[PDB]
RNA sequence: GUCCGGAUUGGAGUCUGCAACUCGACUCCAUGAAGUCGGAAUCGCUAGUAAUCGUGGAUCAGAAUGCCACGGUGAAUACGU
RNA sequence: AAAAUG
RNA sequence: GCGGGGUGGAGCAGCCUGGUAGCUCGUCGGGCUCAUAACCCGAAGGUCGUCGGUUCAAAUCCGGCCCCCGCAACCA
RNA sequence: CCGACUUACCAACCCGAUGCAAACUGCGAAUACCGGAGAAUGUUAUCACGGGAGACACACGGCGGGUGCUAACGUCCGUC
RNA sequence: UCCUCCUAAAGAGUAACGGAGGAGCACGAAGGUUGGCUAAUCCUGGUCGGACAUCAGGAGGUUAGUGCAAUGGCAUAAGCCAGCUUGACUGCGAGCGUGACGGCGCGAGCAGGUGCGAAAGCAGGUCAUAGUGAUCCGGUGGUUCUGAAUGGAAGGGCCAUC
RNA sequence: UGCCUGGCGGCCGUAGCGCGGUGGUCCCACCUGACCCCAUGCCGAACUCAGAAGUGAAACGCCGUAGCGCCGAUGGUAGUGUGGGGUCUCCCCAUGCGAGAGUAGGGAACUGCCAGGCA
């Protein structure tokens, strides 16, 4: 499979972030959409979220699955997180390479003020 | 003479022989010779009993041997003191607990089976009894 | 991409009719062609393996991957990790071009060619065939040839069965006997 | 005659040092083991010889967690 | 494809005796003059006891 | 017992040295590593030398 | 290992002969082996000889690389005992 | 140089 | 009990240190001779005591059996 | 070249049935041990430090065992 | 002398000329980190090519692997590959384990300086448990700490090491 | 509020396999191109990027289905602490604890947060 290998690729970092009790900035990427979630240390409550499936972000974008859309989602999620006053998260790349759309999202979340 | 073709280890702790047997039903034939007592059956005894019963039936029907002598038994040579390491393996035994079906037979009348099992029992160091297959 | 355009324009329709597939994705596809040279003579001479790789590069148009012994084998005097062959994986445009060159040029140049065996399917619609002499490919110059070498060709397909694989290959007028 | 046997190594004093519920100071060794027969849970470290030790003061807690039904040791704050 | 390590792969023309011409990318470098092709090989096209001969040689 | 003892001498001129071992036959090349020199309190190059 | 060599084998024939399976000679097409000068040893030859090249005959329906016979070309060397 | 036997 | 061994038909190497079987005689074929021997030329013949194991791989390393040799098998 | 039949026979893997293990475990006690709490009881029965030692040949019996022949008033551990 | 298993009686420990095996090393990468990856064996198809090389697919699911015994571990791999590297760092060390003792072991965290990583982080050698030798006497380097009237020096100390 | 989907968890086989059916508006998947960012010890397969013609074929999700896996009593049996006894290598009695296996049976998971589509 592809998803199975990716979950396997993601597990080590996820267990480390769980052991550290870090607040997690989780990214998910598909061919058409990118998603970001800030998840509480217990791993089962989503604090904030932004994604290209929400119309408030999809409407301003040429295409939901490129690096510009990833940047928009990263900026949106960091803005929401700072509205709820979070500012300290750990980046979980979910087995995706730290590159391309994921890196654009992470950089845009940084530029918006999220500390990781 | 039955003997394991191979074993992980050459020599074995004496151990004990408590408990009741597993395999207390006639499971392959219609008649069985079941141990009532407790003890060790050597390979030579198992063979002697098998020969007795086999000749009694004139090699008719079928015979199962339900026990296998897998326990090596060592002995020290004569005029050897104690210690200086465990003795050499000299023969093999099967531990026997009360209830153990030792032999089974089919393809003969019960009357010939009892005679054959009686002839076999006489070669054995442990008290035995004649049993028959049950429904449950 | 002549044979790929032929696949899409004709072979898809032909197979849909012949097998009554309920979706166009169900039509068998040619996924990859792998060329393998088992070069055992390399145990003593490494120029043999290098020349095999050069032949494979000329034939397929791709720099080959040198393969190495997975485990040590006394019977062939090989230790684990020893380079004893070379392969190329052909996909996409290169794969269709090689398929065309093979079918239309190289197979016609096989000495005494009387037709490819139709039983050489691995059980899941993948076809493997042997070549005994690399000169059948025009890319190999005849008067530059050092040693006589062959290779293995496997055509891996997305066919669920050997019959679908054979039908897919026959649609390209593969020279089945 | 003699024997080819007659050798053994020193006993290594492995095993559980503090059992479930025991109150321990940070740094205290909870189990000495070969490999991870027990795994490190919350507030518990795993040494180079797979020794599990408290990283915080509190009570030892043995648990079975995860998809492989593996045994974990955590320290719960008092 | 990785750069600078593959053979030169450029189009050529394969001319057969039977007048068939195919434009194929190749590593051969020059143009080709085929003696046979798929369109003319006998197996591709389709162009591929004793009593009889006894009677023919011994006519009575 | 083929590995022989060697010292790694600080290039900082402090005379500080580490010790380690080396298989001299299979690896005749001089071992060189960047290591902490506690005397000048910096990471500097250390060079192999006879024990 | 060839435009050397021509064994072996496939196919098709001819002729003699009641009859060419065992078991003939010859022809045509195809095939194209060993063999690149031969270990120890060993033979013949002193001149029109040796060497080499063809030719004929007896036996004989057919069946010689054998035998008997014939010419052409045509050497080397013999200090000596 | 060696050089047996029938 | 402790050392050492078992390899063409014979007697000896090879083992240690795994890959890759040697020497002398004998045997066979050819030669010299009237013939035989001697002599000359050319070959063949162990698959490593027997079972297992380790190894990619065993004459080789390991363990057990069988056989063979050396010592030792004492004090009362 | 290929191969066609047949076995006094042998027989893997698989499946079903049956046992065996100190150095087997997809299970698993009683006890024992560690920790916590609470009464009663007990001449503090506990721990630390300091003065003085003796002892370091054990024996038998019970239970759990190695060894020996589940021989020994045998031998070697554990525990009472 | 040291390591592993059993004897050993479900905490630790536990004897015998009890039952079985190993060590007296290896490795500047086989260490650190980041990214990636996943075994054995069998079946089918495939030039030479065969029981066994390399190739493709399937079955299988760790029956593989682990530098070397055995046990306990290992997929988030501790197993396989690559890039960059020197944390195989120096000073310390809450606390704990194990020893009659000498001693031996585990360790978060603090200071300094460092490597890998975008980052959270990880790194004070190696999956762990063998691979070892007290003290004396002396050798080498560093350090005036000492320096037998005084300045030096010798010799001693201390630190590193043989 | 309900159905469907995606992400992250709880839990760790009553939850997993097999088998039969099913779904594409959205989501997901395959998919389409690849000079590029980036990549293949060869290969755009993978990783990556730029997209949206096609299909749910595969994958995946959902629903159904006991051929399995799995869970699992009650009763009995084994063992066993303490005390007692015998014919003492092994057992029995009082009392307390009480399996494993098997049997009946259960069983085609359940659940929290956030987001999207549809009603
Ligand atoms: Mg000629
Ligand atoms: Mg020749
Ligand atoms: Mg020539
Ligand atoms: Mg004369
Ligand atoms: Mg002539
Ligand atoms: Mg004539
Ligand atoms: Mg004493
Ligand atoms: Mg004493
Ligand atoms: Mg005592
Ligand atoms: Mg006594
Ligand atoms: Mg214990
Ligand atoms: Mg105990
Ligand atoms: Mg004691
Ligand atoms: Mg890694
Ligand atoms: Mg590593
Ligand atoms: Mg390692
Ligand atoms: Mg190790
Ligand atoms: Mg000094
Ligand atoms: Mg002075
Ligand atoms: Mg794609
Ligand atoms: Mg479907
Ligand atoms: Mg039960
Ligand atoms: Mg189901
Ligand atoms: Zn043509």
């Amino acid at each position: 499979d592809k998803k199975s290998a990716r979950i396997r690729r993601a597990t080590r970092a996820r267990r480390k972030l769980q052991e550290l009790g870090a607040t997690r900035l989780v990214v998910h990427r598909t061919p058409r959409h990118i998603y970001a979630q800030v998840i509480a240390p217990n791993g089962s409550e989503v604090l904030v979220a932004a994604s290209t499936v929400e119309k408030a972000i999809a409407e301003q974008l040429k295409y939901t699955g490129n690096k510009d859309a990833a940047a928009a989602v990263g900026k949106a999620v960091a803005e929401r997180a700072l509205e709820k006053g979070i500012k300290d998260v750990s980046f979980d790349r979910s087995g995706f390479q730290y590159h391309g759309r994921v890196q654009a999202l992470a950089d845009a979340a940084r530029e918006a003020g999220l500390q990781f | 003479m039955l003997q394991p073709k191979r074993t992980k280890f050459r020599k074995m702790h004496k151990g004990r022989n408590r408990g009741l047997a597993q395999g207390t039903d006639v499971s392959f034939g219609s008649f069985g010779l079941k141990a009532v007592g407790r003890g060790r059956l050597t390979a030579r005894q198992i063979e002697a009993a098998r020969r007795a019963m086999t000749r009694a039936v004139k090699r008719q029907g079928k015979i199962w041997i339900r026990v296998f002598p897998d326990k090596p038994i060592t002995e020290k040579p004569l005029a050897v003191r104690m210690g200086k390491g465990k003795g050499n393996v000299e023969y093999w035994v099967a531990l026997i607990q009360p209830g153990k079906v030792l032999y089974e037979m089919d393809g003969v009348p019960e009357e010939l089976a009892r005679e054959a099992f009686k002839l076999a029992a006489a070669k054995l160091p442990i008290k035995t009894t004649f049993v028959t297959k049950t429904v449950m | 991409a002549k044979l790929h355009d032929y696949y899409k324009d004709e072979v898809v329709k032909k197979l849909m009719t012949e097998f009554n597939y309920n979706s166009v994705m169900q039509v068998p596809r040619v996924e990859k062609i792998t060329l393998n040279m088992g070069v055992g003579e390399a145990i003593a001479d490494k120029k043999l393996l290098d020349n095999a790789a050069a032949d494979l590069a000329a034939i397929s148009g791709q720099k080959p991957l040198i393969t190495k012994a997975r485990k040590s084998v006394a019977g062939f005097k090989i230790r684990q990790g020893y380079p004893i062959g070379c392969k190329v994986t052909l996909r996409g445009e290169r794969m269709w071009e090689f398929f065309e060159r093979l079918i239309t040029i190289a197979v016609p140049r096989i000495r005494d060619f009387r037709g490819l065996s139709a039983k050489s399917f691995d059980g899941r619609g993948n076809y493997s065939m042997g070549v005994r002499e690399q000169i059948i490919f025009p890319e190999i110059d005849y008067d530059k040839v050092d040693r006589v070498r062959g290779l293995d060709i496997t055509i891996t397909t997305t066919a669920k069965s050997d019959e679908e694989g054979r039908a897919l290959l026959a649609a390209f007028d593969f020279p089945f006997r | 005659g003699s024997t080819r046997n007659g050798r053994d190594s020193e006993a290594k004093r492995l095993g559980v040092k503090r059992f479930g519920g025991e109150s321990v100071l940070a740094g205290s060794i909870i189990v000495r083991q070969r490999g991870t027969k027990f795994h490190a849970g919350a507030n518990v470290g795993c040494g180079r010889d797979h020794t599990l030790f408290a990283k915080a003061d509190g009570k030892v807690k043995f648990e079975v967690k995860g998809p492989k039904n593996r045994k974990f040791i955590s320290i719960e704050a008092e | 494809m990785k750069k600078d390590i593959h053979p030169k792969y450029e189009e050529i023309t394969a001319s057969c005796s039977c007048g068939n011409v195919m434009k194929i990318r190749s590593t051969v470098g020059h143009d080709l003059n085929l003696d046979v092709c798929s369109k003319c090989h006998p197996f591709f096209t389709g162009k591929q006891g004793r009593v009889d001969r006894f009677n023919k040689r011994f006519n009575i | 017992g083929i590995r022989e003892k060697i010292k790694l001498v600080s290039s900082a001129g402090t005379g500080h040295f580490y010790t380690t071992t080396k298989n001299k036959r299979t690896k005749p090349e001089k071992l060189e590593l960047k290591k902490f020199d506690p005397v000048v309190r910096q990471h500097v190059i250390y060079k192999e030398a006879k024990i």
